[PDB]
Order: C-alpha cells, then sequence, then structure tokens
C-alpha cells in the first residue's frame, strides 16, 4: 500500500540529514567547540588574523580572556 | 579457502544485478504489443521486478520481439538488435514471432524472428496472456541466474 | 583551498566512475553496432548538415536580456546608497526600458516563430 | 573637450571619475591618492607643454607609486644578493625570516 | 582601364539586386522509424524538416 | 472603457496585474510616509570611522564626549 | 602557491591561442569558456568577487546562442578540430613552445620589470586595507546607480536600441 | 579533518539520490495503481543498487560517428557540476561560505546545460541534435526569468550569500511576502533539470530518448547521477529560500531535521507533477515564460525595488 | 600584476591576430572578438582591483554591455548572410568586387 513508500523515504531522509548535521558537528570538532567564524569583510579577517597571532598556538579558535 | 568459491559469488552478484534490472525496448510490432501493454498495466506491474521500458536500444537489455516480423521490417529489427550493448537478450513473443504463426505461408513474413535474431526464450500463444509473457520474463530471469560466465573465466 | 579540493574530489570521482565504465565490462565491437541509431534504419544524411532554427530572434534578444540583468544584480548593494532617490528612478527606468523593448518585440511578432 | 557642453551647462555627466583621486563611492582613498592629488595640483593653469617638464619630479613619483617599477627592481636586487650569499654559506637568515618569531598582536 | 586581371568583371546591376543562383532547400530528413515509441507500432515517416 | 478593462481581466489577467503593479510601484513611494526614512537609515550606518575635528574655541554645536546631548542622535530610529 | 596567477594567465593565453587558430565554432566556444572560466579565476585572485562571476555568467549565456547559431549556419559535413589539420596542430605546439621561448628569453635580457620570474607572487595585491568594510569589490559597480549614472543611461540605451536594431536586420 | 567532511556530504547525497530513484518509481506507481519495485529487497530498497551495478557492467561504446573527447567530457561535467553545486548549500552551516553564494548557483546551474549541448552534438545523431537544440530553447526560456526572480527574492535579504537567508527568515517564511515569485521560482526551477512537464531535452516521445540515444549504459548513468541530485538541490534551495526552517543556533540539528522534511516534500512534488500533467511543446515553454512570467516578473521586480524604499525596509549588508 | 598583464595583452594580440587572418567561417571571427573583449574586460577588472579604484569599476561592465551588443548585431547579420547563400562562408561575400 502507500505506506510502503516510507522505507524509500525513511532511510532517504536520514541521508539528507547527514550532510547538514555532520558539517555543524565537524566544524565544532575542528574549531575547538565554537562555530566556524565567517569572514565576509576584510574587517573580520583582520580579527581572525589577530586571534591567530594573539595566541601562542597559531590557531584562531583558542580565545584568550582577561588573563592576558 | 579456494579461489573458485569467491569467483562464483561475484558471478552471482553480476547476474543478480542483471536479473532485477531487465529493461526491455518499446518495440511492439503488432497485436501482441497490446498484451505487452497489459503486462505494463496495473494488474501485472513489471516495475515489481525492476523491469522498465526504455525507447533507445542503447539503454535496453532485453528485446521483446512481439508481433509479426515482415520482410520490410526485418532489416530494421536486426539493426536495432545490434545496437543493444551486450549482454543482450531476446524474448520472442507470440506465434507470429516464434515461427510464422498464422502467416507462416505468406510471401512477406519471415518465418519466425529466430531467423534474424538469436532468441533466448519463446513465449507461445496468440496473443500470450499477460501472465504468459510474465512467465516468460521470469523464466528469462532464471536464465541469467545460471550464467556461469565468471566461473568459466577461472577455468580458461 | 577548501573549494579547490571539492571540485577536484568531484572530478576524480567522476573520472573514476567513467574510467571504470569503459574498462570493467566485456566488449564486442563491430561496425553494425557503432553506427548511428536513427530509429532502426540507416541515416540518409549526417546530423552535421545545417539545421535551421526558427527562434533566432528570441535567441539574440536573450543576449540583450542577459546583459540586462547584469545591470540589475548590483541593486542589493545600490540600495545602501545614501541617496535612495537617484537609485530608484534609475532602477524603474532600466526595468521599464526593458519592458518597452519586450513590448515592441511582442507586437512586431518577434517572440513568434518564423513559419 | 571638442564641445564644452558639459562645462557650458555645468553638469558633470562623466567628468567626476576621470582619475583615481576622484571621490570614490565610499570614502575609500584609491591607491596613490596623495601622489596624484599632488600632481594634478602642480599642473593647473600651467598647461600641457609646461607641465611635462616642471611637474616631472611629481609625475615620476606618481609613476612610481602606481607601477612600482623601482621597488620591484630594488627588492629583486635584495633577493638576488640573499641567494648568492646562501650558495656561498656566508649568510644565515634570522629566526623571524624563517617562520619562527614572537608575533605581535 | 581593362586588363587581363579584370577581364571577367561585369558592371553592377542597375538596381543593385543580383540574380543569385537560387539555393536549393537542403531540408533535413529524419527517419521517424518504426522503433520510435510514438509510431503506435511500425510506421516510417521519412519526413522533410526545416528545424 | 469598463468593458475593455474587465474584458482583458477576464481573458489576459497577467498583462493587467503587471500593468497595475507597475503603476503601483511608481506611485507608492510618493505617498508613503516612510519614504524619507530610507535615506536617513542609510546615513546612520557608520561604515568609516567618524573623524574628529580640532577645537579652536569656535566649534560649539559638535559634542565633546560621544554620549552627550548636543550632537546628532538616532532616537528616532529606536522608535520607527 | 606563488606561481598561481601565472599558471592561470598562461592557461588563459593557451586557451585564447586555441581560439585564435579558429577551429569549428563548437570547439571555439568550448575553448572560450575555458578562457572565460580562467578569466573569472584570475579576477578572483585579485580580490574581486562580483566582476569575476559576471564575465562567467554573461559569456556562458552567450555561447548557448552561439552554439545555437553555429549548428544552424556554420556547419560542415566534417567539422575541423585542432588536430584535423596538422598545420593547425603544428602552429598549436609551436605557439605553446613559442610562449615558453618568449617567457624565458625575456627573463634573461631584462632581469625585472615587465616580467619577474625570479620574484613571483610578491607583486600581486599592493597593500590591501587590512581593517575596513565596504571595501568588497562590487560596491563600485553599484555606483552605476549613484554619481555614475551617465554610464547607466548610455549602457541602458544600447540594450534598448539594440532590440530595434536586431528586429530590423532580421526582418 | 576536511576530507572527512566531504564524505559526509558526498556519500549521503549519492545514497539519497539513488533511493530517490526507488521513491520515484514507487510514488509514480501508486498514483497509477501500481506497486513499484518490491521484489529486489524488502520493499525495493535494493533496486537502485541493482540498476547501478548493471549499467557499470554493461558495455559502453565508442560510436564511429561520434566525437570521443566531448562524448566523454560531457557526462563528467554533468556529475561534477551537479555534485559540486551542493557545496555552498547551508544546512544550516554550508561546507564553504561564499559571499556570492547564489551567483555560484546561477553560473554552475547554467553551466550544466552545456552537458546537454555537447552531449547531443558530440553524439553525431539527428535525435541527439534535436535534444541539444531543445536545451537551447529550454534555457533561453527560463534563464532570463530565473535570474530576475532570485534578485527580487534576495532584495529583501540584502546580501547574496545563502546563509543570510536563514537570518532573514528567522521569524517568518519568505514565501508569504513573495508567493507570486515562489510560484514562478517553482516553475523556472522545474525548467532546469528538464523535469516534466518541461521534459523536452530528454524527450521520450517526440525523440526516442533525447541527447541520450547514443549513451550506452556506462556513461548513461552519469547523466542520471546528475539529473536527480539536481532535483534534490533546487528543492533544497527552495526550502532554504522560501520555506525557511527554524535555525535555533544552539540546536543546529533541528534545522537539518526540519530541512529534510520540506526538501523531501518538495521532491515528492516534482515526481507528483510528472505523474499528473502532459508535456509542453518547446515553443509553448518559450512563450509561457516570455509572454506571461517575464512581464509579471519584471513588474514585480519594480515592486520589490520600491518596497524597501517606501517601507524603510532596506536590508543590511554584513 | 606585472607578469599577468603581459599574458593578457598577448592574449589580445593572439585574438587580434585571429580576427585579422580570416579563415573559412564567419562565426569564428565573431568568436575571436569575444576573446578580445574578454582580455580587455579582465585588464580593466584587475587594474581597478589592483589600484582599488572603486569609481572605475562600472567601466568594465559597460564594455560587456556594448561588446556583447556587437555580437548581437554580428549574429543577426550572419543570419542574413546565410539566408542569401546558405553556407555562412566568407568567400561568398565577394559580390562587391566591381
Ligand atoms: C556501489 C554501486 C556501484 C558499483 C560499481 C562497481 C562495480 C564493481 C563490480 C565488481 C564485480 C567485478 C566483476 C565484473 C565482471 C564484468 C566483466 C564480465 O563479466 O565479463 C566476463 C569477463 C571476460 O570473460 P571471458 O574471458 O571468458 O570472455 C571470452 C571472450 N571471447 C568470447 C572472445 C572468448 O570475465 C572477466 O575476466 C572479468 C573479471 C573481472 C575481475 C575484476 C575483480
Ligand atoms: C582546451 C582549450 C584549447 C587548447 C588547444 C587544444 C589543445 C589540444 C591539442 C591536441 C589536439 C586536440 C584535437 O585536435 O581535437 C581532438 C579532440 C576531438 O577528438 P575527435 O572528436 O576527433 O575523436 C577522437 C577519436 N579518437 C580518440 C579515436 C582519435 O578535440 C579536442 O581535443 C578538444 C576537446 C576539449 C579537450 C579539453 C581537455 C580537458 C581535459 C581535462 C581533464
Ligand atoms: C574535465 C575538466 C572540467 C573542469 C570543470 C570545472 C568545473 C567548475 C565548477 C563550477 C565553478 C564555477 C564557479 C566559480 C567558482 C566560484 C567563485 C566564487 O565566487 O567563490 C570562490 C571562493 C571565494 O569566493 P568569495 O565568496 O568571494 O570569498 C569570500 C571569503 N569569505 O574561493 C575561490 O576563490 C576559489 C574558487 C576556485 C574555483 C574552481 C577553479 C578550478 C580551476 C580548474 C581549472
Ligand atoms: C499589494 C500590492 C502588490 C501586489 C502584487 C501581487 C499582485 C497579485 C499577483 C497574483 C499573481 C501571482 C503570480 C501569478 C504567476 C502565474 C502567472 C500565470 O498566469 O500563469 C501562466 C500560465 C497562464 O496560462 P495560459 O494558458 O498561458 O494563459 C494565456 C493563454 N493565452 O499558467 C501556467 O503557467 C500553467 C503552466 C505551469 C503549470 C506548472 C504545474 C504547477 C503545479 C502546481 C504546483 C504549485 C506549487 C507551488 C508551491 C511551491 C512551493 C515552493
Ligand atoms: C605571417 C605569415 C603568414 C603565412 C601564411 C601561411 C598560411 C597560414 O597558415 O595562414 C592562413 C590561415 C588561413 O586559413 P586557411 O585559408 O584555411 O589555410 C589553409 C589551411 N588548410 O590563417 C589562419 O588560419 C590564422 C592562423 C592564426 C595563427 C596564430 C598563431 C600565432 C603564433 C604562431
Ligand atoms: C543512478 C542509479 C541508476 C539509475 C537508473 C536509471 C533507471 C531508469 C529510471 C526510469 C524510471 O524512473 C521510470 C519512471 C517512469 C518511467 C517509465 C516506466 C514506464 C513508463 C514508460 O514511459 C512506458 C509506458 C508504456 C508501457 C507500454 C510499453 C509497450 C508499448 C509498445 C509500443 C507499441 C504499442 C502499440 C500498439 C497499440 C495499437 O497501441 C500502441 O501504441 O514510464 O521510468
Ligand atoms: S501471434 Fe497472434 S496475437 Fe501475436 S501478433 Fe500474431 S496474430 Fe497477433
Amino acid at each position: 500500500m502507500w505506506f510502503e513508500i516510507l522505507p524509500g523515504l525513511a532511510i532517504m531522509g536520514v541521508c539528507l540529514v547527514i550532510p547538514g548535521v555532520s558539517t555543524a558537528y565537524i566544524h565544532k570538532f575542528t574549531n575547538g567547540g565554537k562555530e566556524k567564524r565567517v569572514a565576509r569583510v576584510q574587517y573580520q579577517w583582520y580579527l581572525m588574523e589577530r586571534d591567530r597571532r594573539i595566541s601562542g598556538v597559531n590557531r584562531y579558535y583558542v580565545s584568550k580572556g582577561l588573563e592576558n | 579457502s579456494r579461489a573458485e568459491y569467491v569467483v562464483t559469488k561475484l558471478d552471482d552478484l553480476i547476474n543478480w544485478a542483471r536479473r532485477s534490472s531487465l529493461w526491455p525496448m518499446t518495440f511492439g510490432l503488432a497485436c501482441c504489443a497490446v498484451e505487452m501493454m497489459h503486462m505494463a498495466a496495473p494488474r501485472y506491474d513489471m516495475d515489481r521486478f525492476g523491469v522498465v521500458f526504455r525507447a533507445s536500444p542503447r539503454q535496453a537489455d532485453v528485446m521483446i520481439v512481439a508481433g509479426t516480423l515482415t520482410n520490410k521490417m526485418a532489416p530494421a529489427l536486426r539493426k536495432v538488435y545490434d545496437q543493444m550493448p551486450e549482454p543482450r537478450y531476446v524474448v520472442s513473443m507470440g506465434s507470429c514471432a516464434n515461427g510464422g504463426g498464422y502467416y507462416h505461408y505468406s510471401y512477406s513474413v519471415v518465418r519466425g524472428c529466430d531467423r534474424i535474431v538469436p532468441v533466448d526464450i519463446y513465449v507461445p500463444g496468440c496473443p500470450p496472456t499477460a501472465e504468459a509473457l510474465l512467465y516468460g520474463i521470469l523464466q528469462l530471469q532464471r536464465k541469467i541466474k545460471r550464467e556461469q560466465k565468471l566461473k568459466i573465466w577461472y577455468r580458461r | 583551498m577548501n573549494l579547490y579540493t571539492v571540485i577536484f574530489i568531484n572530478i576524480l570521482l567522476s573520472l573514476t566512475l567513467i574510467l571504470v565504465a569503459f574498462w570493467l565490462p566485456q566488449m564486442n565491437l563491430y561496425s553494425e553496432k557503432a553506427n548511428p541509431y536513427e530509429c532502426g534504419f540507416d541515416p540518409t544524411s549526417s546530423a552535421r548538415l545545417p539545421f535551421s532554427m526558427k527562434f533566432f530572434l528570441v535567441a539574440i534578444t536573450f543576449l540583450l536580456f542577459d546583459l540586462e540583468i547584469a545591470l540589475l544584480l548590483p541593486l542589493p548593494w545600490a540600495i545602501q546608497t545614501i541617496k535612495t532617490s537617484t537609485m530608484m528612478i534609475m532602477a524603474f527606468i532600466l526595468v521599464t526600458i526593458l519592458s518597452l523593448g519586450l513590448a515592441y518585440e511582442w507586437t512586431q511578432k518577434g517572440l513568434e516563430w518564423t513559419e | 573637450p571638442f564641445l564644452d557642453i558639459q562645462k557650458k551647462l555645468g553638469i558633470s555627466l562623466d567628468r567626476h571619475f576621470m582619475f583615481l583621486s576622484a571621490e570614490q563611492p565610499y570614502k575609500n582613498a584609491a591607491r596613490c591618492h596623495a601622489f596624484e592629488k599632488e600632481w594634478i595640483e602642480c599642473a593647473h593653469g600651467i598647461g600641457g607643454t609646461r607641465a611635462k617638464k616642471e611637474c616631472k619630479i611629481e609625475f615620476d613619483d606618481f609613476e612610481e607609486c602606481l607601477l612600482r617599477y623601482k621597488t620591484m627592481r630594488r627588492m629583486h636586487d635584495i633577493k638576488k644578493q640573499r641567494e648568492k650569499l646562501m650558495k656561498e654559506g656566508k649568510y644565515t637568515p634570522p629566526p623571524h625570516h624563517s617562520g619562527r618569531e614572537e608575533p605581535r598582536p | 582601364y581593362p586588363s587581363k586581371e579584370t577581364a571577367h568583371w561585369k558592371p553592377p546591376p542597375w538596381n543593385d539586386v543580383d540574380i543569385l543562383k537560387e539555393k536549393a532547400v537542403t531540408n533535413m530528413t529524419l527517419n521517424f522509424g518504426p522503433q520510435h515509441p510514438a509510431a503506435h507500432g511500425v510506421l516510417r515517416l521519412v519526413l522533410e524538416l526545416s528545424g | 472603457i469598463s468593458a475593455f478593462l474587465k474584458n482583458a481581466w477576464a481573458k489576459e489577467p497577467v498583462l493587467v496585474v503587471s500593468f497595475s503593479v507597475w503603476g503601483l510601484a511608481i506611485i507608492m513611494p510618493m505617498i508613503s510616509p516612510y519614504t524619507k526614512y530610507a535615506s536617513m537609515i542609510n546615513k546612520a550606518t557608520p561604515y568609516n570611522y567618524p573623524v574628529p575635528v580640532r577645537d579652536d574655541g569656535n566649534m560649539p554645536d559638535v559634542p565633546s564626549h560621544p554620549q552627550d546631548p548636543l550632537g546628532p542622535s538616532l532616537d528616532w530610529l529606536k522608535n520607527l | 602557491m606563488n606561481n598561481y596567477i601565472f599558471v592561470l594567465s598562461s592557461l588563459f593565453l593557451v586557451g585564447c591561442l586555441g581560439l585564435a587558430l579558429k577551429p569549428s565554432p563548437i570547439y571555439g566556444g568550448l575553448g572560450l569558456i575555458v578562457s572565460g572560466f580562467v578569466g573569472c579565476l584570475m579576477v578572483l585572485g585579485f580580490g574581486g568577487s562580483f566582476l569575476g562571476l559576471m564575465v562567467f555568467l554573461i559569456y556562458l549565456g552567450g555561447m548557448l546562442v552561439v552554439f545555437g547559431y553555429t549548428t544552424a549556419m556554420a556547419t560542415e559535413e566534417y567539422p575541423e578540430t585542432w588536430g584535423s589539420n596538422w598545420l593547425i596542430l603544428g602552429f598549436l605546439v609551436l605557439g605553446v613552445i613559442m610562449e615558453v621561448f618568449l617567457i624565458c628569453v625575456l627573463n634573461y635580457y631584462d632581469e625585472v620589470g615587465v616580467i619577474n620570474l625570479d620574484g613571483l607572487g610578491d607583486w600581486l595585491m599592493y597593500e590591501v586595507d587590512d581593517v575596513g568594510v565596504m571595501l568588497e569589490g562590487g560596491i563600485g559597480v553599484a555606483a552605476m546607480y549613484s554619481c555614475a549614472t551617465w554610464m547607466m543611461v548610455v549602457a541602458g540605451w544600447s540594450l534598448f536600441a539594440g532590440i530595434f536594431i536586431i528586429i530590423e536586420i532580421t526582418r | 579533518m576536511f576530507f572527512i567532511n566531504i564524505l559526509t556530504l558526498l556519500v549521503p547525497i549519492l545514497i539519497a539520490m539513488a533511493f530517490l530513484t526507488l521513491v520515484e518509481r514507487k510514488i509514480l506507481g501508486y498514483m497509477q495503481l501500481r506497486k513499484g519495485p518490491n521484489i529486489v529487497g524488502p520493499y525495493g530498497i535494493l533496486q537502485p543498487f541493482a540498476d547501478a551495478m548493471k549499467l557499470f557492467m554493461k558495455e559502453p561504446m565508442r560510436p564511429l560517428t561520434t566525437s570521443m573527447s566531448l562524448f566523454i567530457i560531457a557526462p563528467t561535467l554533468s556529475l561534477t557540476l551537479a555534485l559540486s553545486l551542493w557545496v555552498p548549500l547551508p544546512m544550516p552551516h554550508p561546507l564553504i561560505n561564499l559571499n556570492l553564494g547564489i551567483l555560484f548557483i546561477l553560473a554552475t546551474s547554467s553551466l550544466s546545460v552545456y552537458s546537454i549541448l555537447w552531449s547531443g552534438w558530440a553524439s553525431n545523431s539527428k535525435y541527439s541534435l534535436f535534444g541539444a537544440l531543445r536545451a537551447v530553447a529550454q534555457t533561453i526560456s527560463y534563464e532570463v526569468t530565473m535570474a530576475i526572480i532570485l534578485l527580487s527574492v534576495l532584495l529583501m535579504n540584502g546580501s547574496y550569500s545563502l546563509q543570510t537567508l536563514i537570518t532573514t527568515q528567522e521569524h517568518m517564511w519568505l514565501l508569504l511576502p513573495a508567493w507570486p515569485m515562489a510560484m514562478m521560482w517553482f516553475i523556472s526551477t522545474l525548467a532546469e533539470t528538464n523535469r516534466a512537464p518541461f521534459d523536452l531535452t530528454e524527450g521520450e516521445s517526440e525523440l526516442v530518448s533525447g541527447f541520450n540515444v547514443e549513451y550506452a549504459a556506462g556513461p548513461f548513468a552519469l547523466f542520471f547521477m546528475a539529473e536527480y541530485t539536481n532535483i534534490i538541490l533546487m528543492n533544497a534551495l527552495t526550502t532554504i529560500i522560501f520555506l525557511g526552517p527554524l535555525y535555533y543556533i544552539n540546536l543546529p540539528e533541528l534545522y537539518s531535521t526540519n530541512f529534510m522534511m520540506e526538501a523531501l516534500l518538495l521532491s515528492s512534488t516534482f515526481l507528483w507533477i510528472r505523474a499528473s500533467y502532459p508535456r509542453f511543446r518547446y515553443d509553448q515553454l518559450m512563450h509561457l515564460l516570455w509572454k506571461n512570467f517575464l512581464p509579471l516578473t519584471l513588474a514585480l521586480c519594480m515592486w520589490h525595488i520600491s518596497l524597501p524604499i517606501f517601507t524603510a525596509g532596506v536590508p543590511p549588508y554584513m | 600584476m606585472p607578469s599577468t598583464f603581459f599574458n593578457l595583452t598577448m592574449a589580445f594580440s593572439l585574438s587580434l591576430l585571429g580576427t585579422l587572418m580570416f579563415r573559412s567561417h564567419l562565426m569564428s571571427t565573431l568568436l575571436c572578438l569575444e576573446g578580445m573583449v574578454l582580455s580587455l574586460f579582465i585588464m580593466t577588472s584587475v587594474t581597478s582591483l589592483n589600484s582599488n579604484s572603486m569609481s572605475s569599476m562600472p567601466i568594465p561592465i559597460t564594455i560587456l554591455v556594448f561588446a556583447a551588443c556587437e555580437a548581437a548585431v554580428g549574429l543577426a547579420l550572419l543570419v542574413k548572410v546565410s539566408n542569401t547563400y546558405g553556407t555562412d562562408y566568407v568567400q561568398n561575400l565577394n559580390l562587391l568586387q566591381c
């Protein structure tokens, strides 16, 4: 009957959730538990480049607080 | 373990994909093709067996020669049969295509498509019932189920 | 470099599949098979002969309408301009000008196909 | 121009973006804005056959700022000498020219 | 000032409308053959086309 | 002309909506009360640093501290 | 990495050289798209995003009509490719070898200036403004609607008039 | 760590499209009182695998009259473009961020047509040529309209990047203000991918198959690899551009779960339409989009040019 | 910047050398004009982006608006050329000899 279409869609629907959920989680794994910063203007790139050189480890996803 | 055993399973794998995706060709000549439509009709759906009709011979595995094959058409049928990429199968359908059928003694009928293309399965009748052709298609599927093409390759 | 990897990953994937398409299966070639298809019968003439179209007038005006959008896609950044009034007039005129050209093409049977 | 209609009517149809220092869309100074601003001020009233020699010191600066022919020839010379010293094993580059330094904020 | 180079030149027509050899229409021919699914069976329309 | 307007409406509606909205977009900006606010909002955005100006003792109307009441204000934007 | 724009420009030249040899228009369009696609890239390499995708969004639409037109008027029983004529292939390899000979020979005679083989990649950006917004390329194009409106009317008129020009020719 | 991310965007898409082939045959069949494939697996779940295997084990040919270079490069572009075109797609975080995201779509989506043109022309066949010379009419009909619609839709979003559309629809679907466009966008998108009723390049009745009558099993699949991943995409874009799902930054997983619900529902709709209407004639497609949609679309372009002006609703940049 | 413009200028020259030395087709010549403008468009684009001249950015757009209109007129002409000779060839445009 018509509900026999669900197997075609059920594991198809899973296959269209992986590309979305995976990217969000992969970003958080690589970027130290924070979202992937997005540079759409030169102002933001200067800020990431700043954080890349602020931190001793040359990575912009480690954030130094008020401890300097 | 023996290397022969792995070969057969691959042989059964390639055969299986060729059994459940048997695409015929929209090549109904006459008066059996009406019952070749009924095979495609709701009652005896061919999409159940992964059997889908495609117009181009380049994308057709089996050719259902359904209907009387005449002299004027004989050169065309062989040409179309040649275009189908191998492996290809032919399923002669009905009396007019198996032998000459009702027009065996006419001056412009080739007495059976077996004279022009090599036939794999013959489906008798006039017209064969939609089940009779479906039994032919299934009996063609069981033919691919026993090919032994990769098994002999190990023996060559 | 992230975007270079993706297309070259796709290119490799597409090449590998098509490469496996041509060397995996068993082939048996002869002249009758590789000839043009043309619905069972041998073609009377090649398919390279001049094949006249009849929508060439719409084909040309498609270019002018394609350049026409190139003058409209800057609108989202043009709205940010301090003026907001010169932009709007020069936006209506461009769209209105396209319409009048389309309207004249309409009445002259430009969009209709040569019989 | 051939017909001073734009000046006659006073309307600047297409004579406000002639050159780099010509009131960019937002207040973003075009590269070498100061240099060509200097050159255009020098050659005013003084016209054509008198600005090709009196304002030559400033045009050359504008020519250098835009094309940057001299900096490339200069920095090409530094690089060539740097490689020649390396081949003779007489120069060892400093830590901050090799990729290891104390980066500033 | 005729010479061997310009022996074959002719004056232009008075209305500037040359009588060009009327080209023969080379209309494409398509074997709308029997195997076509739109033939309702076996039927060959060898039909002249112009596009 | 009532028949022609509605006869076209009955037979070729698409060419009447296009002409109607075409005239509607031309006339709406003149009547709206917020049309003049499109320009001011695009004057508020400070994309470039507001360059300060020296004091000679004759610059009273510009503020001294950023948060002082003698300069331009955006209090109309918060309540638009 | 430094020799990234140079390789694109060289492919642009090779693609254009292939278009200069004038094969059948089908392949000329394919070569032109290769050059146009490369044209977008080198423009992107220079910090400009909007213009790059415009050369690649307008010439793409153009080649459909050229492809449509060439199959209608300019065709032969056997179209000419780059390898159909050995002379064309001869001037194709010669042209490819020609640039290398010109690119190399210019280097030795002139150390730097027009071409800088020894110093490459260093001379590509010229002092971006590190901190700043509204700098993204494409805002300048949007000036066509403000303090550059003369370019807008003249360009708009050509499209306006062109529709009339085309109809009369094809009447 | 990046290479792994491609797999989570490349393999699932291939699996999803393959299982769309079954879902098409099943949904179409049920609208026609047929049971689609239910013999290969428990419910045909193995049917797409069966079709995939045979085509890559069925001889592909090198026809005498064809052109090998274009005959082989055309399918590669179709799959390369159809797969690389999922890349800037936010779900809700795209694999790469593009400042001009949709323009990437237009150029690449318009670049997919050259697959049909070169495929038809390279395969020196009359029917293949007919398919090629219908994609030109297919594209000349919709490209002028599809670009203007997207301009109008985004003009209340401000930028061109896709991921700003999520922020745009934080509180309301962009369908509601622009449901006129969403209808024109739903047809112009149906023109691309050559999905019925605008199924003319791969015409199966007027032409035997259409730009495919010379592609044997191997390269033939490469076109279906692309012809259906492009169906899921323009449904993916439409649900991102018009049916904006919930973002909820702290819950990225909720966007994808809601996204898939609409993308499948829209995808079931292209297959649903194929099961209901007959096919256009490619002149009527040209007239339909140039006598009806182009007038109204241009008129609506003016309407949305003034909408932020007489409402003070100019969207921001950045 | 310096290395790439030598390649762009010679790209124009090769396209210039192509639109002069004709061949046996007239579509090909129009395609050569496309490459010439393609070289010209990118040079203006790079120079504007190189010098950060955002006021000169509108110019490269206008070249495309007019160069592509030359193609539109050029293609329309070629329709009339073929409808009177049916071959598109260039050596059929020798009827003005006298
Ligand atoms: C407040 C002031 C501002 C107000 C501004 C707004 C004004 C009101 C606007 C109302 C109109 C909305 C937009 C209308 C778009 C449709 C245009 C149209 O009329 O359709 C064109 C065509 C007409 O039919 P035709 O036979 O050509 O008529 C003339 C014959 N000589 O008909 C067709 O195209 C039919 C062929 C296409 C069929 C495709 C099948 C579609 C199946 C239904 C799926 C719909 C799904 C929509 C949801 C998608 C979600 C993403
Ligand atoms: C990437 C992974 C691999 C991808 C694999 C690709 C798989 C392909 C997918 C195709 C699939 O997705 C479905 C969807 C719907 C589509 C097809 C199926 C069937 C249907 C066909 O169109 C034909 C229906 C007609 C059936 C009757 C045939 C006999 C007619 C014989 C002619 C003569 C008759 C006379 C005589 C009488 C007088 O009157 C006549 O005229 O739509 O394919
Ligand atoms: S065998 Fe019978 S049903 Fe079949 S074509 Fe002949 S007469 Fe008709």
